[PDB]
């Protein structure tokens, strides 16, 4: 979706900075470019001015102590955001064609523990997703500009796990639906949905969440929600399995095969819980 | 055209994930946002064409020997990990993970990616190493062993300060491009 562009969060920590110093600019990149590229070119070009033991990036994206801050050098935040939607606003990019052209709310997500790490298992992942407001909006004359509101929005563990589910159901929906049918795009993102070799993968996410049906109700909207998502879940793996057996040749046979001894035994494993 | 199969290869925790879902995702190693699925994609930009690349994630153990190679047909191009501070898996690249991938796909062609190479440069974890009667992996000897297996080219990235990131996924698309 970088039809409008690349969004990154650029904020200046440091005495040495002048006029930026507790700046917060949003940057207007051109699409695809990577976290790597930019963050690149600021410490680079700082390392011009300054001297180069003197840029530090903060490789991070949730909020900005000072005090753990060496008052000597100077210190960058880079952090790739998204343009973030009213579900009204979405609906609108959807028909008409004309879609680039009122963005002035950028989202970045940054996960946590309550136990202050930044990763945990599944039952101890937090995130945070957060909404930067800007002061103009994009297209606009100039390529930055700074941020104006902030938003902080929490999701429980159970949340985050339904956005992953969310976010692969789909992924497998367009690369099934999708013509010319990519095979290789399509089986990377099946052999990952159902045969997972080093995540967790989707088993223990339903044995963690779904094992119990909760007596508090506000939880009951999510627990529920939680299991439906894995009953759209699994019928676009079958859709999937379906579609890959009307594209391969000889070759993948046993590949396909073991790809379905796979969804079998899962959905076996799952159906206990998703009932 | 359409992606390109990249199938990944490595001794486990020498940060082969770590390092393709923080490249593909604009994330650091520390606030990538965490997941149970395996394989990541990625648009690539090379000479004002776009390509897909599809980055297929293996797992490292034994355990798996029997089912890993079934990913291997119509990879386009391999990337065989070690890290550089990691004088295990990089032996096991001479004697395990590059005798398997040329036994199946004895045509597709390959590159030899040390990661982690910002301890490498830190001088806690070299006098860590020594202190076991081991250095850690110059560039100097992991080139010859890409040559002398004749890999495309050998290439080193840090996941953390992104340093050369981008050149192992440039070079894997040009290498499945020839």
């Amino acid at each position: 979706e970088r039809m409008f562009g690349t969004y990154f969060r650029v904020g200046f920590y440091g005495t040495k900075f002048g006029d930026l110093d507790e700046q917060e600019f949003v940057y207007k990149e051109p699409a695809i470019t990577k976290l790597a590229e930019i963050s690149h070119r600021l410490e680079g070009f700082y390392g011009e001015r300054f001297g180069e033991d003197v840029v530090e990036v903060i490789k991070d994206s949730n909020p900005v102590d000072k005090c753990k801050l060496d008052p000597n050098k100077a210190y960058i935040q880079i952090t790739y955001v998204e343009p973030y939607f009213d579900t009204y606003e979405m609906k609108d990019r959807i028909t008409y064609f004309d879609k680039n052209y009122n963005l002035r709310r950028f989202m970045y997500c940054t996960p946590f523990t309550l136990d202050g790490r930044a990763h945990g298992e599944l039952h101890e992942q937090f995130k945070r997703k957060t909404i930067l407001t800007t002061s103009h909006a994009f297209p606009y004359i100039k390529t930055r500009v700074n941020v104006t509101h902030k938003e902080e929005i929490i999701l429980t563990p159970i949340e985050v796990a339904i956005e992953d589910m969310q976010k692969k159901t789909q992924e497998l929906a367009f690369a099934t639906h999708q013509d010319p049918a990519d095979p290789k795009m399509l089986q990377m993102v099946l052999q990952g949905s159902v045969g997972t070799t080093v995540n967790q993968g989707p088993l223990e996410v339903a044995q963690v969440f779904l094992s119990e049906i909760p007596s508090d109700p506000k939880l009951f909207r999510h627990h529920n929600k939680l299991r439906l998502c894995f009953k759209d879940f699994t019928k676009r793996c079958e859709d999937a399995l379906r579609k890959n057996k009307s594209l391969i040749g000889p070759d993948q046979k046993e590949y396909q095969r073991e790809l379905e001894r796979n969804y079998h035994r899962l959905k076996e494993a799952l159906q206990p819980l998703i009932n | 055209m359409q992606t390109i199969k990249c199938v990944v290869v490595g001794d486990g925790a020498v940060g082969k994930t770590c390092l393709l879902i923080s490249y593909t995702t604009n994330k650091f190693p520390s606030e990538y946002v965490p997941t149970v699925f395996d394989n990541y994609a990625v648009t690539v930009m090379i000479g004002g064409e776009p390509y897909t690349l599809g980055l297929f994630d293996t797992a490292g153990q034994e355990d798996y020997d029997r089912l890993r190679p079934l990913s291997y047909p119509q990879t386009d191009v391999f990337l065989v990990c070690f890290s550089v501070v990691s004088p295990s898996s990089f032996e096991n690249v001479k004697e395990k993970w590059v005798p398997e991938i040329t036994h199946h796909c004895p045509k597709t062609p390959f590159l030899l990616v040390g990661t982690q190479i910002d301890l490498r440069d830190d001088p806690s974890t070299i006098e860590k190493l020594a202190k076991n009667k081991q250095k850690p992996i110059t560039p100097e000897t992991a080139e010859k062993l890409a040559r002398d297996l004749k890999a495309v080219k050998y290439v080193e990235c840090s996941a953390l300060t992104q340093k050369g990131l981008k050149n192992v996924f440039d070079e894997a698309i040009l290498a499945a491009l020839e």
